[PDB]
């Protein structure tokens, strides 16, 4: 095989030996990276932590509208004169209720401004799967995002309808049927400072619309299993992760072209490196994702793995193992239903039946060196990336939450020099999708807030 | 000291292989999911092979299935984690034993036969 | 309902003659090949322009529907539009005889 | 899995075709060539002129399957094998055996002819 | 003396696409592991499935003619002899080689790979000290 | 040519074999069987000459890697069976499996192979994005998970077809008159 690499190098030099610029540049005249590095200025150990519980159960997301003033309009990128540059949190509940919060003041616990709950009369009178225009949701709202131009806010989940709501009246401003039986909306994202809506949908599709004209732009296909999670940035792109297939795929929307990143490492291979030197797991299912710049992104799997990926390579550039940790181990009396303690131990069978924590959500502020992960360890873990962009490290913890983290958002505040960041996470009892979590205590369905400065 | 009665479990590699194939069977209706559904199928005789969790509280209520499996030469494998089996079967709740049934109008036939051999070597 | 989509791809500009350049795809699901005159006016508001100065042409529709290949321009002055356009396009736009 | 006959070995040495190679050319597959124990009897009897066809029938890539029949008739050993099992392809070139196995249904028969080998009753010839 | 000193147009021209040797190109793609820029399924298939998917070469050629439009800003037309010839040939080879979007005439052909490699090929190693220098 | 007549076209074995194949896969011609088997002959011939080329020859090395990987991308070969004796071991029924109408029947969108034939030619099945309507598409892996109904097909989509709507209007006239 060294012969093979020899011949490959031989062909490389052969074709190099066989082998207008200013024109392209002058025409271009005739027509990004990570730029923040403030992942050290944080004061984690003295962060303010607060909690609220909401009367409904099983909240699943948040959408803080953060009004960012333009340099082409200094005053406000938000329309009205009564919103006045405040911060809003949108929370969806398996109680089928959207709730609108004001979170603009970092001293006070967040305050419910408005709400809207859908019961069951919003099921259609016909099973025709085409005409589906009942204005309210009728099942298991699961994902929400709001317009960055302060115009609308849109939810979508298991009732195969993408329903967008007015920001003021909170009326269902438009409804979009997905036109399928299997069209459950799973994830939403906006193109940053745009109106374009990206929707991960579990009939293997990624649908995209313009929201301000309510128009179904363009459709994407391509995963092995359900297209679980999505995220965008400034560029006209998206990155998405399929669940039960171990592929994270990057979509160039207009050229309609994709990049595929797999996993590929092994518990046996980590056995081998430790022989050349504990406990290893299997790369089960790629679940959570956020993209951090236009050249690297980060994905979390089910067996605890946190992976830093560069668009240059295909394999992960930095894998991280069981990071949220190993689960509560099964108790002997309930494993057996038989008296003898040593037999109970023999049924517990040592190291094998252990389980890792999942990676239930993961979010990074763009263009920074920091990202936040959350499992049901009841402990947000905040991580900072080395400036060579080949590794990160555990910056620290926030244990002010408890239970199953579900959705993680940030809000920046203050001027360029001094900045104060609030971390807002929804925590439910269960997972977003099913039940799958057996009797953890101490958790209340609601919102956890943290505020750090500098 | 001797082998416990959960034997045989599977390595992580066999685990992910089996969870893969049981998902795709659940997509295509070759999967009978749950304890007594596996039992009724092993009485009818129409089940390829059996996947039993070993995390279950207790072990015993599904431990009754190796008897029928060894009575009919139908292979069985313990996966480690019952919520991973719920994961793969795609229903919302921990399924302690599922059973992949026989069929031929099957987009996943030879994938199933490969994993069936892998089990029967593991025994 | 209809995402009236003509992607004006291949986006470039030429301020010597003062006109802007762009190719055409037509993404328009459940719609039958939107016509160049309503495209002319729609381009006129999106580029804050003149109903003559808008000028797209030559459209061929891709399979699978909601996709058409064409080739489009816009002038940036009425004199440039009224002098530099060839007369066959002037009569296709119904400005000449 | 191909049951070689004495004729086949002698004609192959005449026409200079490699046994495993030419056979695998003609099938376009992978093939196991089997000399039965009574076929090697017939070679050894036929004797001192064919010391070469013997010495080349004893290649290490020609597996040997034995036989339990008191006697030496290769033709009867082969026909009884085939009439039971129907997992074989019979390589021979004798006229009498060729008509026997052409009346048996389901048994590909294989000949040497001209340059290289030809097949009759496999549909899967190309 | 006497010589010419003229512009080597043919030598300043390229032959890399002539000497490309696709199977080992495929291998060097596997090894150099950059992700591929593949398209989605509807971007693949040709004409309500009347033809195949497309070849990977045909994806490249379409991308390049679309680039001719991208910069050059003009298209082709219905010129009779040339495109009839090319269109016929490419469709015949589509119906005779490509199966499900990948091609096998690459093996039915007769262009060897040793005429590309040739034991270092151009400026080859033909002396023992050259062997010593390349080994060090 | 694009179809080649097999050299003993009328034989007991040939003939009953084609009967089984066309009946089970719902074909309609010896010509369809022949097209598949001809191109299989070319592939397998290539693989055999590759086996003649000795071990560790660079040509055998690189091209064998090429041929295996492109056959697994077509899907007739399986991921863990990467060797040239397996590309020798293939036969016709594997490609005839990978056809499209067999694949619609196997996934389960129809009941019988002839049903799937009529669906695909009826323009209801839509691989990927387009409406495919040729019942020998030779679906790959990615698409063989992506086969399903077209969004304007009245089985998985828009308004019912013309017989249904003339009938519903006919009973509407029945109630009206
Ligand atoms: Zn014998």
């Amino acid at each position: 095989a060294d012969k093979r690499r020899r011949l490959a190098k031989q062909y490389l030099e052969n074709l190099k030996s066989e082998a207008g610029d200013l024109d392209k540049d002058i025409i271009a005249s005739r027509l990004g990276r990570v730029f923040r590095y403030f992942g050290d200025k944080l004061l984690i150990s003295e962060a303010k932590q607060s909690f609220t519980r909401v009367g409904e159960n099983n909240l699943t997301c948040i959408s803080c509208f953060q009004p960012v003033l333009n340099k082409y309009t200094f005053e406000e990128s938000s329309n009205g004169d009564k919103n006045k540059g405040r911060l809003f949190a949108y929370t969806v509940s398996k109680d089928l209720q959207l709730t609108k919060y004001d979170i603009t003041d970092f001293s006070k616990r967040p305050k419910k401004l408005k709400y809207a709950k859908g019961g069951a009369k919003y099921i259609p009178t016909s099973k025709h799967e085409y005409e589906n225009t009942t204005e309210g949701h009728y099942d298991e709202i699961l994902t929400v995002a709001a317009s960055p131009d302060g115009k609308y806010v849109v939810t979508g989940g298991r009732d195969r309808k993408l329903i967008v709501w007015s920001t003021e009246s909170l009326s269902p401003v438009k409804v979009i049927p997905t036109k399928d039986r299997r069209g459950e909306v799973l994830s939403l994202a906006f193109r940053k400072n745009s109106d374009q809506l990206y929707a991960s949908c579990a009939d293997f599709k990624i649908r995209t619309y313009s929201i301000n004209q309510f128009s179904q732009l363009e459709i994407l296909y391509g995963h092995h299993d359900i297209v679980e999670d999505i995220s965008a940035l400034a560029m006209e792109r998206c990155v998405t992760v399929g669940a039960r297939d171990r592929t994270a795929m990057l979509w160039k929307i207009p050229d309609e072209t994709r990049l595929t990143f797999r996993g590929g490492d092994e518990p046996q291979k980590l056995l081998r490196r430790w022989m050349k030197e504990p406990l290893f797991f299997c790369e089960g299912s790629i679940d959570v994702v956020s993209m951090v710049d236009d050249f690297h992104f980060i994905t979390g799997s089910d067996n605890g793995n946190i992976c830093l990926w560069s668009l240059a390579k295909k394999k992960p550039i930095f894998t991280e193992r069981i990071a949220h940790g190993i689960l509560p181990e099964p108790s002997f009396n309930d494993i057996s239903g038989e008296t003898d303690e040593e037999l109970r131990k023999r049924q517990l069978q040592g190291k094998k039946l252990l389980q890792p924590f999942w990676i239930t959500s993961l979010y990074a502020i763009p263009y920074s060196n920091v990202f936040i992960s959350g499992s049901w360890s009841g402990s947000l873990k905040v991580w900072k990336i080395s400036d060579n962009l080949r590794s990160f490290e555990l910056l620290g913890e926030l244990s002010g939450a408890k239970g199953v983290v579900t959705k993680i958002q940030v809000v920046e505040s203050g001027k360029h020099g001094k900045e104060k960041f609030r971390i807002l996470a929804s925590i439910a009892k269960e997972h977003r999708l099913g039940r799958w979590i057996a009797n953890v205590s101490g958790a209340r369905n609601g919102i956890y807030s943290a505020v750090i400065d500098q | 000291a001797p082998n416990p009665k959960a034997f045989p479990l599977a390595d992580a590699a066999l685990t992910q292989q089996i969870l893969d194939v049981v998902q795709q069977a659940a997509n295509l209706r070759q999967l009978k999911k749950g304890a007594n559904e596996a039992t009724k199928t092993l009485n009818r005789g129409i089940s390829e092979f059996i996947i039993m969790a070993a995390d279950c509280e207790p072990i015993e209520i599904l431990l009754h299935l190796p008897l029928l499996c060894e009575d009919k030469n139908v292979p069985y494998v313990f996966v480690p984690s019952r919520v991973a089996l719920g994961r793969a079967c795609g229903v919302s709740r921990p399924v302690i034993a599922a059973s992949i049934t026989t069929n031929d109008a099957s987009a996943i036939k030879t994938q199933i036969y490969a994993v069936k051999d892998k089990i029967e070597t593991l025994l | 309902s209809d995402a009236v989509t003509i992607r004006t791809r291949k986006v470039i500009s030429n301020p010597l003659l003062a006109r802007k350049q762009f190719v055409v795809d037509v993404l328009h699901p459940n719609r039958a090949n939107v016509s160049k005159d309503e495209l002319r006016e729609k381009l006129a508001e999106v580029y804050k322009a003149e109903k003559d100065a808008v000028s797209v042409f030559g459209f061929r529709t891709q399979f699978g529907g909601g996709k058409s290949v064409g080739f489009g321009l816009v002038y940036n002055s009425v004199a440039e539009a009224k002098k530099f356009e060839p007369t066959y396009r002037l009569v296709r736009y119904g400005l000449a005889e | 899995q191909v049951l070689i006959d004495t004729n086949f070995i002698n004609f192959s040495i005449q026409k200079k075709v490699d046994i495993v190679r030419g056979m695998m050319d003609c099938l376009l597959a992978k093939c196991n060539p089997l000399i039965t124990d009574c076929v090697m009897a017939e070679l050894e009897k036929l004797g001192p002129k064919y010391r070469i066809a013997l010495k080349l029938a004893r290649d290490p890539r020609i597996k040997r399957l034995s036989c339990s029949h008191k006697g030496t008739y290769a033709d009867d050993c082969l026909v009884h094998r085939v009439l039971q099992h129907k997992c074989y392809i019979v390589a021979t070139n004798d006229a009498g055996l060729k008509q026997r196995i052409r009346k048996i249904p389901g048994i590909p028969l294989m000949s040497v002819g001209g340059h290289a080998y030809v097949i009759e009753k496999l549909p899967d010839v190309f | 003396t006497h010589f010419e000193d003229r512009f080597d147009a043919r030598e300043h021209k390229d032959r890399s696409n002539k000497s490309r040797m696709q199977a080992m190109e495929e291998y060097i793609r596997e090894s150099s592991d950059q992700p591929d820029w593949s398209a989605s399924i509807g971007a693949d298939i040709v004409n309500h499935g009347r033809g195949g998917i497309k070849s990977l070469r045909d994806t490249e050629k379409e991308r390049r003619v679309t680039s001719f439009e991208e910069d050059n800003f003009t298209r082709l037309n219905i010129t009779n002899k040339a495109e009839k010839r090319k269109q016929k040939q490419r469709e015949r080879n589509a119906r005779m080689n490509v199966i499900g979007g990948e091609d096998f005439g690459i093996f039915s052909s007769k262009r060897k790979l040793e005429d590309s490699t040739s034991r270092r090929g151009a400026k080859k190693t033909r002396s023992a000290w050259d062997r010593a220098q390349r080994r060090l | 040519k694009t179809y080649s007549t097999p050299k003993r076209p009328y034989e007991s074995s040939r003939l009953d074999a084609e009967l089984k194949l066309a009946g089970e896969f719902g074909l309609k011609n010896k010509k369809e069987i022949y097209r598949i088997s001809f191109q299989l002959s070319k592939i397998r011939r290539a693989a055999r000459d590759l086996l003649t080329r000795d071990e560790k020859d660079p040509k055998r090395l690189f091209e064998g890697n090429a041929l295996i990987r492109r056959l697994v991308r077509v899907g007739v070969l399986s991921e863990d069976k990467k060797k040239l004796d397996y590309v020798l071991a293939l036969k016709v029924e594997d490609f005839l499996e990978r056809r499209l109408q067999t694949q619609v029947y196997k996934l389960g969108l129809a009941k019988s192979v002839h049903h799937a034939r009529v669906l695909i030619t009826q323009r209801h099945i839509a691989v990927g994005k387009q409406i495919v309507n040729i019942p020998s598409f030779m679906v790959r892996l990615d698409s063989e998970k992506h086969i399903d109904f077209a969004p304007t097909s009245p089985f998985g989509g828009a308004r019912p077809g013309r017989v249904a709507r003339r009938n519903a209007a006919r009973k509407a006239e029945a109630s009206g008159e």
